[PDB]
């Protein structure tokens, strides 16, 4: 009911590589 | 999801005096749509305040209230005798679904 | 326009019973119909709300699938049937009206009833 924030992703970068994991944070990361 | 408030407030005649309800973000936070009601023993709550900051006709100037962040509050100033009444907060928690506070009572 | 509730009885767990109000006047189908609990020695408990033409009908998630909100414009009455009503489910049940016609929620409680007690 609140809204789950624990589950982000990545909005700005240039592109991700396959299979490349971006631990790496305007704001990139939006809940 | 019940807005936590203490259970009495301490005040005197020609004083004034402060309810304050607790909630969160999600529901207090997130829409401007807090209202403050009045009830007396034995008789249904009456509508004093609204709109976080409103009041509607026939509501006396004296009961007012802010709202900041997460926490609502109600602000009356020169109580009398007979403003000694139980007060409830009640603000929209989302999703067209209204959530009423716990509840404090003024004592004079 | 006052409204005066009525169908307030004592009856054993597990049984269904339904309270209703009567408003006055003919603004009954022209005005939304909210629903509030309060349990004794405890705060107010909000129940569900139902539109002014009865469409959209919201419920509390404490009563919900256990009381049913509805209203009958004929004879200016709104209705609040709760079945299978627990020994905790006592409170005195009051309905109330939307201060703005038909469906705003965007302000307090304008009227309300005398309250029925319900036991169990």
């Amino acid at each position: 009911h609140s809204g789950n924030y624990d589950y982000w992703y990545r909005l700005f970068r240039s592109k991700l590589k396959p299979f490349e994991r971006d631990i790496s944070t305007y704001f990139p990361l939006q809940s | 999801s019940v807005l936590t408030q203490p259970r009495s407030v301490s005040g005197s005649p020609g004083q004034s005096v402060t309810i304050s309800c607790t909630g969160t973000s999600s529901d207090v936070g997130a829409y401007n749509y807090v209202s403050w009601y009045q009830q007396h023993p034995g008789k249904a709550p009456k509508f004093m305040i609204y709109d976080v900051d409103q009041r509607p006709s026939g509501v006396p100037d004296r009961f007012s209230g802010s709202k900041s962040g997460n926490t609502a509050s109600l602000i009356i100033s020169g109580l009398q005798a007979e403003d000694e009444a139980d007060y409830y907060c009640s603000s929209y928690a989302g999703s067209y679904i209204w959530v009423f506070g716990g509840g404090t009572q003024l004592t004079v | 326009v006052q409204l005066v509730e009525s169908g307030g009885s004592v009856v054993q767990p597990g049984r269904a019973l339904r309270l209703s109000c009567a408003a006055s006047g003919i603004t009954f189908s022209s005005f939304g119909m909210y629903w509030v609990r309060q349990a004794p020695g405890k705060g107010l408990e909000w129940l569900g709300y139902i539109a002014y033409d009865g469409s959209d009908t919201y419920y509390a998630d404490s009563v919900k699938g256990r009381f049913t909100i509805s209203r009958d414009n004929s004879k200016n009455t709104l209705y609040l049937q709760m079945n299978s009503l627990r020994i905790e489910d006592t409170a005195v049940y009051y309905c109330a009206k939307d201060y703005y016609p038909l469906l705003s929620y965007y302000y307090g409680l304008d009227v309300w009833g005398q309250g029925t007690t319900v036991t169990v």
